[PDB]
């Protein structure tokens, strides 16, 4: 059982590690987007 | 209540069971969770310790 | 009548109630369909252990939590699609198993948060998350290793 | 069936409206009117079984 197929490389990256946050509605299921609603505001506390 | 109705089962009969309930805490005007509190602390006794 | 805007049915993989008139997949599947038959590029998410087997270089570390956040850029593992359908993820000496995670059927959206400004963000979705992926030490390796 | 509203996650009920009968949310203004037919079968267990006794 050798490794048959894609001995896939793998990378770190920096770029966006402190700008990087997961959003998840789990209300809404992934058929809809929020890509077509324009969006007014937007307020965070880092 | 979509979130409640999820997250307690997604099968038909477990929604035919849990109907009921919805219905009576829509016959009831909660909606948030402040209106629920209140509810909860006029339900709630001063068991005073 | 709209077609996108539809109400939703409960079930997510059976959403649309009215028409115009399944499989679930493992590692070696998945990787396969999405290499092979799909050259596009997907946006995975995957919980690895808590602990990574390095050592926090020059970080002030006591064998403490040795993240992701920890290491540095460039090559960090090597993924081993093996026969029969394993799949592991060799990360140097030692080799991770790697699993299915729940299959979420929401929408997950990876965004950026750029705050250029103080007082200024830059909101930037990346991509919606489809697959979720899950990392362990094969501790039956290390057992019969000592 | 149950039916929830997707612009806030609440359950959607049954009323009539002017042009016809629609799903309502108790919250939020999203309605949606019955354009066509819609049934939910609900495929009761019968009585089957008959049972006769007197056997050994
Ligand atoms: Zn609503």
């Amino acid at each position: 059982d050798d490794p048959v197929v894609q001995e896939i490389d793998v990378y770190l990256a920096k770029s966006l590690a402190e700008k990087l946050y997961l959003f998840q509605y789990p209300v809404r299921p992934a058929s809809m987007t929020y890509d077509d609603i324009p969006h007014l505001s937007a307020k965070i506390k880092p | 209540d979509q979130e409640i109705v999820q997250m307690i089962g997604t099968e038909e009969h477990v929604m035919a069971a849990f109907g009921p309930s919805l219905e009576e805490c829509q016959k009831a005007q909660i909606f948030t969770q402040m209106q629920a509190l209140k509810y909860i602390g006029n339900k709630v006794r001063r068991q005073r310790m | 009548i709209i077609n996108i805007k539809k109400e939703k049915r409960e079930t997510d993989e059976e959403t649309k109630q009215i028409l115009r008139m399944l499989p679930k997949d493992v590692s070696v599947a998945e990787l396969l369909r999405e290499l092979s038959l799909t050259k596009e590029e997907e946006l995975l998410f995957l919980q690895l252990p808590d602990t990574l087997p390095g050592q926090p270089p020059t970080q002030d570390i006591a064998e403490n939590a040795c993240t992701l956040a920890d290491l540095t850029e460039g090559q960090v593992g090597k993924l081993l699609i093996r026969k029969s359908g394993r799949v592991q993820l060799l990360l140097g000496k030692v080799t991770l198993d790697v699993t299915m995670g729940t299959a979420c059927s929401f929408l997950q959206e990876l965004v950026s948060v750029g705050l250029g400004d103080s007082r200024t963000g830059e909101m930037t979705v990346l991509g919606h998350v489809k697959h979720k992926l899950v990392c362990s030490p094969d501790f039956e390796s290390l057992l019969d290793h000592k | 069936m149950l039916l929830f509203c997707p612009g806030c996650g609440n359950g959607l009920i049954v009323e009539e409206g002017q042009r016809c009968h629609r799903f309502a949310c108790n919250t939020c203004p999203y309605v949606h009117n019955i354009t066509r037919k819609v049934t939910n079968r609900k495929y009761p267990k019968l009585k089957e079984v008959d049972d006769v006794l007197g056997g050994a």
